[PDB]
């Protein structure tokens, strides 16, 4: 009863820790795909005015 | 003998880069993600399945 | 999959990790829980050495 | 079942490897390209 609760407690409590990491995992993609972006634009533009 | 009125080299130039930045961002996205699925539009068969 | 995070420069993957020391900071949570667990054990245990 | 899914789902590591890191050169070169020939054709012929 108690362990018992224990056990749905810490199952639940794994699963949202994996939805949350998970959540961080797919943000942290998007920042890879927009920093490469920038970065090549910013490289762009240095050089276009060094022109 | 050329034309101030357009840089139709460079309009040439960067049609070029797009293609090449799109195919790099598709890559970047597999690679990151660690899934080459990762919506239909990369394969419908593939989802589904 | 191997993900193999980052590839923009940026120390992403170590700043997932520390978000799994935070999500071992939910395993934290678990430690209340563990505390409580390790609680019941040790009363269980006493109960049988008392029925011996 | 689950090899199956890994199969079908995952990308292969040396092959997207491969295609980004020549993709980035092209990036690179086509920046340059583009800097130098949206110049060069400028002041030539405003020289003149």
């Amino acid at each position: 009863s108690l362990t018992k609760q224990y056990l749905s407690v810490s199952n639940s409590i794994d699963e949202t820790v994996a939805r949350y990491k998970a959540q961080f995992t797919q943000l942290d993609t998007m920042m890879s795909k927009l920093n490469n972006t920038s970065s090549y634009l910013t490289q762009q533009f240095t050089a276009m005015n060094k022109s | 003998a050329q034309v101030i009125n357009t840089n139709s080299l460079s309009l040439l130039t960067q049609n070029n880069l797009n293609k090449s930045q799109s195919a790099l961002g598709t890559a970047i996205e597999r690679l990151s993600s660690g899934l080459r699925i990762n919506s239909a539009k990369d394969d419908a068969a593939g989802q589904a399945i | 999959m191997a993900s193999i995070s980052s590839l923009g420069v940026g120390s992403n993957l170590p700043l997932d990790q520390l978000l799994t020391d935070l999500t071992k900071n939910e395993k934290g949570r678990l430690t209340p829980i563990t505390k409580q667990q390790s609680a019941n054990s040790a009363k269980l245990t006493a109960y049988g050495t008392l029925k011996s | 079942l689950t090899s199956a899914r890994s199969r079908i789902e995952d990308s292969d590591y040396a092959t997207e490897v491969s295609n980004m890191s020549r993709a980035q050169i092209l990036q690179q070169a086509g920046t340059s390209v583009l800097a130098q020939a949206n110049q060069v054709p400028q002041n030539v012929l405003s020289l003149l």
